[PDB]
Formats: structure tokens, sequence, C-alpha cells
């Protein structure tokens, strides 16, 4: 288990930590997060009590180093940064936990919630798709465009997703215009998967992590690319079975861990039915589609 | 974006521009079968891709036997319908190619876009105009060539004959639609008004009649009084 020390909370702020989040007081004496699980990414992310706009936060993973958060008066945000002296790292945490002024992460044993949204994500490729190399972890905040948004506007802070585009020479081959256009196979199968992601597993981790900054911080170019990749794969009529098997469990923790408050901005009402009453894939979805039945039958 | 009465001069600038209607692609005659089930039979049809301008008419005669073996026909026909469009720009020195390319039902959109993905500078539009280009079939040497047909074939025509010597592009297309509206209306009564004067001919190199400037309006004011007058024996009034 690991530790995110703070040096201190100097302005109210709602603290989020994966799926968790609670409330932290204007100097309150907040010292940070302990007993965070090794093995997954994280995300901490933070919304102030004066001003929710920007939402933002940090995507890290422990192992990658020591990390810390640090208020700074003058940007006026809760900034990541590692520590690099190990030794100073272990001597200030102990006192901390010492004085008991740390929030335990709060996992129940039963609960596999964070890794059924994290299964796939891997902060190696996460740092690819949020480039800022001289830190171990990744900034995100709810304003940030993507790539493909700044083609329809500063490059450094950009959320450099992989482009999906249904009517770009990239998904029509010459010749196979109606094939190609009415089923996707070609563009998900050998565009996409042999010659971009090279696996499932890495086209699964940036639809996971579009979902997850979609739902923490209203990401809007983060759920278009969400619910582009779906609708790929749900418009494809040939697809691996074991893609369609592990899309409906990805999609089932993701709709089960949407807040319900937010699922009319957070879920696009034509990608949805389409892809549960429409696509090749219309049948292949049962887990995602009894779900969406039961708690969203107003979108359907 | 979309083509209406507010920019309706603009079909007679000079940026080169087409009118794209697929209702005549794909013709069938529905009949019964020897059990009592219901069949088609596919007959010629044809792409009306019109230079509103010039009056310059790219026919392309669309033979049965391209549906031969073919499943889902309606949705292939707006496909091939765009292949063919897209065939017929590429075939244009570049001078001559379109600028814009308005497609009559908004169904052939996606695959006309699709299809000219290559000219990413050629606009493609829809209209809220109702347009009667599905009564093109109802010119007498334009549905013969197409079911003479006997192979793929395309014919270019000129709609207007020789209308632009005396009157302009605005006027020249505002006669085609009132005489295709008509014909669309009342074919019976359109021919008729069009043909009862033995007097005035079409020449063998026209699709229209010789009608002087005085019996076009004439003729107009009569196909007007038929679509008011189709106007009331539908509705009533
Ligand atoms: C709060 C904290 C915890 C570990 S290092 C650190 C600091 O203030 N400077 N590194
Ligand atoms: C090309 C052709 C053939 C018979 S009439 C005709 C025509 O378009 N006249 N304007
Ligand atoms: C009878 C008639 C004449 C001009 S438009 C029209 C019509 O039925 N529109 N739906």
């Amino acid at each position: 288990m690991n530790t995110v020390p703070f040096t201190s909370a100097p302005i109210e702020v709602t603290i989020g930590i994966d799926q968790y989040s609670f409330n932290v007081k204007e100097n309150q004496p907040f010292h940070g997060i302990k007993d965070i699980p090794i093995g997954h990414v994280h995300v901490i992310h933070f919304q102030h009590a004066d001003n929710s706009s920007m939402r933002y936060g940090y995507w890290f993973d422990c192992r990658m180093g020591n990390f810390y958060i640090q208020y700074d008066p003058k940007d006026g945000l809760y900034k990541m940064m590692e520590e690099r002296d190990g030794a100073k790292f272990e001597n200030i945490v102990h006192n901390f936990k010492e004085r008991q002024m740390m929030v335990s992460y709060p996992k129940i044993d039963e609960d596999d919630t964070w890794y059924n949204l994290t299964e796939f994500v891997q902060m190696d490729k996460i740092r690819k798709i949020v480039r800022k190399d001289e830190n171990q972890f990744s900034y995100v905040d709810s304003s940030m465009t993507t790539v493909q948004e700044n083609e329809l506007s500063d490059p450094a802070h950009s959320l450099n997703y992989t482009v999906i585009n249904f009517k770009s020479r990239e998904a029509i081959r010459p010749g196979h215009e109606m094939e190609d256009f009415l089923d996707k196979s070609y563009y998900l199968n050998t565009v996409m998967l042999q010659g971009i992601f090279k696996n499932s597993s890495n086209y699964f981790g940036e639809l996971q992590f579009a979902f997850l900054n979609a739902m923490f911080f209203g990401n809007y170019g983060s759920s278009l690319q969400w619910h582009a990749m779906i609708e790929l794969i749900c418009s494809s009529a040939t697809v691996p079975k074991h893609m369609l098997d592990k899309l409906d469990e990805i999609l089932y923790y993701q709709i089960k861990t949407l807040p319900e408050q937010y699922s009319d901005i957070l879920l696009n009402e034509r990608v949805w039915n389409i892809c549960l009453y429409s696509s090749f894939q219309k049948n292949s979805l049962h887990n995602t589609e009894k779900i969406m039945e039961n708690k969203y039958p107003e979108l359907l | 974006g979309a083509m209406n009465s507010s920019n309706y001069a603009e079909l007679f600038n000079n940026d080169i521009k087409l009118f794209v209607d697929d209702t005549n692609v794909y013709r069938v005659t529905v009949h019964k079968t020897f059990e009592g089930n219901v069949a088609t039979k596919a007959i010629n049809g044809c792409i009306f891709t019109l230079n509103p301008k010039t009056g310059h008419l790219f026919l392309k005669i669309i033979h049965t036997s391209v549906w031969a073996g073919q499943k889902r026909l309606s949705q292939l026909a707006k496909w091939k319908t765009a292949e063919e469009v897209s065939a017929l720009v590429r075939s244009l020195p570049k001078e001559e190619q379109p600028k814009q390319i308005i497609v009559t039902r908004k169904a052939m959109l996606d695959p006309l876009e699709v299809h000219m993905l290559d000219f990413p500078n050629i606009a493609i539009r829809p209209t809220e105009l109702r347009l009667p280009f599905s009564a093109a079939m109802s010119i007498d040497k334009l549905s013969d060539v197409v079911m003479k047909a006997t192979e793929p074939q395309m014919v270019l025509f000129n709609i207007y004959d020789d209308w632009l010597d005396r009157i302009s592009s605005y006027t020249a297309f505002s006669r085609l639609t009132l005489l295709l509206r008509a014909l669309k209306t009342n074919e019976e009564s359109a021919k008729m008004i069009l043909l009862s004067d033995p007097t005035i001919t079409i020449k063998s190199y026209h699709l229209w009649p010789s009608f002087t400037d005085e019996q076009w309006i004439t003729i107009e004011s009569q196909m007007r009084d038929l679509i008011l007058t189709e106007y009331g024996r539908k509705y009533n009034v």
C-alpha cells in the first residue's frame, strides 16, 4: 500500500481519489491519502469550493515514484510533484501517519470496481495521450481539447487520443466505399487494431481512459472519444468473440459506476440506441443492455 | 449548407454546380407470382445529373443487369448513384468539375460524401426545394433512350434546347420546373397541353416543342392552371 502526502490544504476543496471523494475545509489539518492499492493506475482530482469551474487532476502509478501534492498560491491549484529524496519522503510521511492526519483509501474487500474500470489502462499509454514528458504523472482538466477537436488550439495542452473518423480516407478503401461505410470491420481490425493499437488491450485501455476523463472531469472531447470507440466496434460485422465479451464487461462497469444524475450529459442517445438496437452487435452486449435498460430506460 | 428559396439565385451564378436526382435509378413493377405471392421486376432507370446554369444533362442510364444477384437494392441504388457521379466528375477536365453537388434527397448525402472523399473541395449539399425531377421520365426522348438501352450508357442531353438564346438561365430553370411539376401532377393533361396544336413540332434535335415567345407564355399559363386545378381536384377547393 502507498501514500500521496499533502504539504497542506490552504483552500476548501472536494478531493477525489478514483471513484471516492471527500470534502476538506479551508486550512483543515489534512496531510493526504494512505493505503492506496498498489497495482493499478490512480487519479487524484480536485474541485475547489469557491470555483466549481475546472475540475482537474492527476493520473499516477505509485510504483513509478514518490508523489505528493502541494498547493500553489500563484497558479491557484493543487499540484502533484515527485520527491526524489526517498529517505526524506519516508521520514516526512511516517510523521503524518503517526499524527493520523491522512484519509485511508476506503476499498471494500469485495469490491473490484476500480480494477474493472482500469483493467487495460497503463501509465505508459496515458503519458502518450497526455504529453508532458518531464513528469511521471499526467495532468487532465475539464477544458482540455483533443487533437481531433483542434482539427475542426494549444497543442501542448491537448489530449492526443487516436483519431477516429468514419468518413475519412483511412476508414474507407477505394472501391469498397459502401462496404466499408456500412460495415466498419476493415477500419477496426486492419487500420486500428493491427495497424495503430497493435492489440485489443491497448484499444480497451484508451477507451477506458477516455470514459474516466469524461466522468471525472466532464471532459467533452473524452466523451466523444469513448463513444466513437464503442461505435466502431458495434458497427463492425466481424469482431473477435473475446473482444465482444470483454467490451460487454467494460461497458457494464462503466454504466454501473456512472452517477445517475450525469447520464443526460455523458451518454449519447444516438450512439447507445444504435449500438444496442440497430448495430451488428445489437445481440452481443447482454450485460450492458440489461443494465442500460434497468438504469437509463429514458435514454432508450 | 442546405439550398432553399433564400439562396435561389446562387444556382445561376458562375460557380459550376450540378443537381443529382436519384429517384429514377431503381425502378420496378410489382406483380403477382403464380403461387399468389408478390415479386418485383426491375426496369431500366437513370441518374438525372443537371447543370442548372447551362442546361447540360448527364443522363446515366442504369441497366437492369446491374441489380442481378444483389441484395437490398434500394440501398445499393444510392451507392451506385454516388459511384457513377464520382466517376463522372473524375472524367471531366479539372476546369469543368463542379464546385458543389446538390442532391435532391438527403439520403444521398452520405453515399456521395464517401465516394467524393478524394475531392474535399467539392461541397455536397442538400436542398429544401421539392424539385420535380422525378418527372424526367415523362419527357418522350429521355424515356425512350432509357427503355431502349441494352447496356449501361451515358447520353449527354441539353434539357433547355436553345432557350438560352432568348432567355436567362433563371427563367429557363423556372420554365423547366414548371413543365416538370405539371407532368408530375397530371401527366396526361400536361402532355395534351404541350402537343395539342399539330403545327408546333419538336425538332429532331430538340426535346421540347418549338414555341414562339408568345406561345410559351400561353403554355406556361396553361401549366399553372393545371397545377392549381389538380391542387383543387386533389384537395377539393
Ligand atoms: C508533503 C511532502 C511529503 C513528502 S515530500 C513533501 C514536501 O513538502 N516536500 N518534499
Ligand atoms: C441530345 C439530344 C438528342 C435528341 S434531343 C437532344 C437534346 O438534348 N436536345 N436539346
Ligand atoms: C397537387 C400539387 C401541385 C403542386 S404540389 C402538389 C402536391 O400534391 N404536393 N404534395
